[PDB]
């Protein structure tokens, strides 16, 4: 996040920033692990006195008091009650808001962290931290403890965030193998829709496998993590004047210069410990290590024999998601991997040299869809496309606990900090949260739908290169299934031309549709709606998926899909349409007329066979403006659902 | 649970 | 650097600073290893044109174009020519004035480093860096390379600067076990002390036995090394709330909390590796160590084992001045180190918290250096050495990023932009710059008042007498000189013990050296010299005795001429020298006006068997200048 | 000789 709001392109001079006041009128809360106060992101240095609608207690506890908030931080509450009553014979150790863990601090930071001068990771990442959006209002409420966490408690911190008025909410935590009216995150979120509060939850981080995304409810907005244009250096120089710039994140200055590189099949394996330990001089010697599949063991390895360093050869992408790096080195690709080990056998006396703390914002492509973030469809709910949109999720810098384990030196020796990076659709979530909040602050009247609406839209599914996103997982192009309709791209959702809307009613009648039993009903829909009269599985949501069973003999399908469009800009659009893969699509009207808050509807149309998930979309470009509402569209086999 |  | 100017009291405004322009208009030479320019503490953001009497030239040379110089940095010479003499065959790697060594980079910053933001020493020491004059104009002239370092190019190196018309010079180098006239910094001092150019130099870092200093010469300042008020924390928390402030320079954030103690005098030396490794689960264990007279034995010892980190015991006096430090761990002194030893012992599960990059701002100070090098000089016994007391213990400056500067565990070494460095090499450039800044409040002032100004008007107190490190007794003036520099007043000092390039030459004259040593040292400003004197007005004294059998009453007569620097009249108070009598006449001098003159002599009548200390010091009677000298005898020992 |  030192960096991230500029990736994001948000600036004072125009866009959501100076249309939201960086949302210093809106409030966000923070469903986690809870929040390290005294941390400079949640200090108040530009905060304006606090909205008097708020009246958010900041509730007492272990090592915090009720006079440890501002204007920044305005709110702290936490609930324990579901380990108590577990076990009333806990001894708690911190019983208050106060985050012992990081995730919690790290979140609140990224959404609404206030600006924090020269900070960096270890000499990594150095800048100014800020969140997405640097004035929102925090409210920190903690359900995760390190002696356990509990959904009634998960569900007890939400309804008590949405009871206090909040605008918007950010959880990143996600639960599997259950059905809506067992899902905590779930329920909760439908109250929170209910009652005109947007829900930004991360997808997970169990993927690439179909259908292992979480949170995937159509009430929830289901964010998906990707990388940036950030890469972090460790520029390697032969002693032929060869020059690589590696990826390292060895959390230290360290002094490797004109050191001897050795390259000795019989332990280029790096696997055994025997076998390097056999290497004289090792703490003046650098050795290469070959691509094995198992980098971090590697580096294992390497760490405990005491190398002053050493070179891996390495492209696998769950390499450039961890800051595990205990002892000096470089990670290169398979054909810089050749360079070296050739320089080296063509030489007696073959020396190289490491710099480290180096961090460039140059990589392409970028963004790319982590190869780890969790894939629709929803088995929670298969009719609806999952996950909704992309964002900034891998080794994001952020607020951390001074006084818990950040990273590692050697073996023996752990490092603390106030900021470090950290990967996840954890990060993802907040990025998302916070924009949807000012987004909400630019325009008070829009949905919780319609909010989400402009986001989606408007997201950007070219990388900058201009191409395709990439899958990390394959590298080919990102299906919605991957990341939704896209980058998020906030200052063009400010101005979205049209939307999706949609009511508290709407989402009752969806959930009928299911045809749960009317106590399951009664579980999800608590007391914010009663056992509904008309049913409709037609949401209107701003992207499209056509499912087909996989069971049997395949055969030409046919999809109706009804869409009413509200102008949020007098104008006329014109459909251009970009079928999936072996199907076709068509839309009616293809032209939409609009005289002045008018509404108006249409109906999408997809011909298509199973065998595979194939992607399209539908773009209604504005004639006379700049205007482009974009959808995407893709194809699915019918899995389990839980 | 998992915090992601 | 970045506390040491406080410390010193130099502020913009009033003393020194304000006076001198932070010594804008002046430039100090440094001859040392060369320099690494593009440093920040080398650029010149609030520095005005170019004195036009400058004219030094900006040597080309490897890695080093004549562009590399600026308002700051205004002249870049090396000298190699001995090397080359030496044997052609040899290939200079860097062949200019770029160093590769980081002494001589380190030098200069501390002596006209400029403004630089937000340095520290791997978090320790943070601040803003600056030399103590911060706009003195710099001027490189490495002699010393890593091919070799020739006494010939030391000398060339000195004549290039004191003809290039500079200011003062700053060498932090020595050489030992050799006469006058085979001293190659005493040979060059002495023709630049006849051109008016004062040269500050280390006294040397083999203390603290007697006569252990170099460059003991009468016509240079030689400058003793003292601790600053600075210390580093690993404050130590015991599971009991114990809480001690320990001594770490761990140069990283370690983290370490609520970690089990082990207290075991099986392994309590911490000298065996074979022993520490059989402690289980070293890597989440802190053992203690008791104080065995070798703490980095220790320190390599543990590292090398890999615990969570050490609690050692030790009050060693070359703990504290080394930035060495590669494992997690606290130095703590005997009395807590039994507070935490008794927690360990009454308790099962003992655990404790240590946290680093901590840096405050300690009494006494400051302290003479244990290794500070002493007098007196045997390259000369007749004239106190050394001169002044100024920081040179873990100082901050500016350092090359392309070399060794500290380590972590047993093989990762470290960079830095800036480092902690110990020795007479950090203290004389302090004393450098601060002279350069006294000679632009006053340019008519000669290099030997400058020096008296400095000497007259310094602290000997800490509001009690300076320490010995080596022994916590009272400093001698074989220690520390007259004291501790004060910038601030030195620029007031009311009267100065001036002297001229005349008076040297007499002085030189009744060494009696043959003829040919004689012009080895003159060599081309004076010729062999008829009115020879050995009674230098000098701003100190010092009373010999042999030791070569019995003891019997001596006496010493010293001649003194105290020049008005400020109408005023001074009233002589006398503090004899242990088992001795002190007499002075006149005992009150009476000034008409500034720049008149007037002398007196000083007798001392002692017994020898040991160095005593005593002064004199003239007490203006209707003001507050008070002047200042040192009296210290000692037996006579073997000279070079 | 010696740097100091
Ligand atoms: C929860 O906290 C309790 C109070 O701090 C602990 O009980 C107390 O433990 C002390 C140290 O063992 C002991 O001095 C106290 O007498 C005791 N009881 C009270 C009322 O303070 C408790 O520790 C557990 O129960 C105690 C009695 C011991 O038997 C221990 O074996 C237990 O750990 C804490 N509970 C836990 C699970 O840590
Ligand atoms: C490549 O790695 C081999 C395994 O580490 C090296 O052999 C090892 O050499 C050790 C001393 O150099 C010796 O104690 C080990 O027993 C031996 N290990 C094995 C599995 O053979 C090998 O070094 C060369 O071959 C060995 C046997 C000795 O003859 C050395 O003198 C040779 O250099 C490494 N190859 C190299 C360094 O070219
Ligand atoms: C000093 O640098 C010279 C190069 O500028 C070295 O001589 C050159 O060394 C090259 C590589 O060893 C070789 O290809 C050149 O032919 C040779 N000659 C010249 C004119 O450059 C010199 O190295 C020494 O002398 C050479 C001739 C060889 O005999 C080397 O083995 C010698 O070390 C360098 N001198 C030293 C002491 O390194
Ligand atoms: C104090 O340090 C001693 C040296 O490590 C410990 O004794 C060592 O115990 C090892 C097993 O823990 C054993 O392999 C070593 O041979 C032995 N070393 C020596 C020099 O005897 C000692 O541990 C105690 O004494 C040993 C012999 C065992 O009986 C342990 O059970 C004891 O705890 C360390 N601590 C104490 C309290 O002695
Ligand atoms: C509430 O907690 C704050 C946080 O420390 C307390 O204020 C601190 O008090 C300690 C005393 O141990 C001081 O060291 C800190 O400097 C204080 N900081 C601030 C910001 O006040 C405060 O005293 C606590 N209130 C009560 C009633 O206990
Ligand atoms: C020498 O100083 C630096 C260090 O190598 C060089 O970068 C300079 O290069 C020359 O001048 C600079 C300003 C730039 O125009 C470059 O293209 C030139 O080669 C060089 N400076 C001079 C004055 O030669």
């Amino acid at each position: 996040t030192t960096h991230t709001s500029d990736f994001l392109k948000l600036n004072p001079s125009s866009g959501l920033w100076p249309a939201s006041g960086l949302g210093q009128d809106v409030i966000v809360a923070v469903l986690d692990s809870g929040i390290w106060p005294e941390s400079a992101s949640f200090q108040d240095d530009g905060m304006p006195e606090i909205p008097k609608r708020w009246k958010g207690i900041c509730k007492p506890g272990t090592q915090f008091n009720a006079s440890m908030c501002n204007r920044k931080l305005i709110g702290a509450n936490y609930f324990n009650k579901g380990i108590l009553a577990n076990d009333p014979t806990v001894n708690i150790t911190m019983n208050s808001a106060r985050d012992t863990d990081g995730h919690g601090t790290h979140c609140a930071s990224i959404t609404a962290g206030n600006f924090a001068k020269g900070v960096s990771h270890f000499g990594y990442a150095p800048g100014t931290a800020r969140g997405v959006a640097p004035r929102a209002r925090l409210a920190v409420y903690k359900f995760s403890f390190n002696e356990g966490t509990f959904t009634s408690d998960l569900i007890a911190a939400m309804d008590q965030a949405v009871a206090d008025g909040v605008d918007m909410i950010s959880i990143s935590y996600g639960y599997r193998f259950i059905p809506l009216y067992e899902d905590a995150i779930s329920i909760a979120s439908f109250g929170a829709m209910m009652k005109g509060v947007l829900v930004s939850a991360s997808a997970g981080n169990r993927g690439p496998g179909i259908g292992s995304l979480n949170n995937g409810s159509p009430w929830i907005l289901c964010v998906a993590s990707g990388h940036t244009d950030r890469t972090f250096a460790g520029t390697l120089t032969l002693g032929n004047g060869l020059k690589i710039r590696g990826w390292s994140l060895f959390p230290a200055r360290a002094f490797v210069r004109d050191s001897p590189v050795i390259y000795n099949k019989t332990l280029s394996d790096c696997s055994s410990e025997e076998l390097l330990s056999q290497v004289e001089n090792p703490e003046n010697t650098i050795v290469i290590c070959d691509d094995n599949g198992d980098f971090s063991d590697q580096m294992r390895i390497i760490t405990r024999a005491r190398l002053k360093a050493a070179i891996f050869i390495s492209e696998d992408p769950g390499v450039f998601r961890s800051a595990t790096f205990p002892n000096p080195g470089v990670v290169v690709n398979k054909k810089e991997g050749k360079q070296v080990i050739n320089y080296v056998k063509n030489s007696v006396t073959p020396t190289a040299t490491i710099t480290f703390q180096e961090t460039y914002l140059d990589t392409k492509p970028a963004p790319v869809v982590a190869a780890s973030s969790a894939r629709g469809p929803s088995r929670s709910y298969l009719g609806i496309s999952k996950p909704d949109i992309l964002a900034p999720g891998v080794l994001i810098l952020a607020a951390y606990p001074p006084n818990v384990f950040a990273t590692s030196i050697g073996t023996n020796i752990l490092l603390s900090t106030d900021y470090i990076l950290e990967s996840g659709t954890s990060m993802a979530a907040p990025h998302a949260a916070g924009i949807a909040a000012m987004l909400k602050a630019a325009h008070p009247e829009w949905s919780p739908s319609a909010i989400r609406s402009a986001m989606m839209t408007t997201a950007d599914p070219l990388d900058n290169t201009r191409k395709p996103i990439k899958d990390s997982d394959n590298n080919k192009a990102a299906t919605p299934l991957d990341m939704g309709a896209g980058h998020v791209d906030p200052n063009r959702a400010l101005d979205p031309g049209l939307v999706y809307d949609a009511t508290p009613q709407d989402y009752v009648n969806l959930l009928c549709s299911l045809n749960f039993t009317e106590e399951q009903f009664k579980t999800i829909a608590r007391s914010s709606a009663s056992h509904c009269s008309n049913p409709s599985a037609d949401l209107n949501y701003p992207s499209f998926i056509a499912l087909y069973s996989i069971e049997g003999n395949f055969t030409l399908l046919e999809q109706k899909f009804k869409r009413t469009v509200t102008n949020v800009g007098a104008a006329t659009y014109k459909a251009k349409l970009k079928a999936p893969k072996n199907s076709t699509i068509s839309v009616s009207p293809q032209i939409l007329v609009f005289k002045n808050n008018e509404k108006q509807s249409y109906t999408l149309t997809i011909r298509y066979i199973g065998d595979s998930r194939n992607v399209g979309s539908i773009t209604w470009v504005e004639q006379n403006g700049n205007h482009s509402v974009r959808s995407p569209i893709v194809t699915s086999p019918i899995i389990e659902v839980w | 649970f998992e915090k992601a």
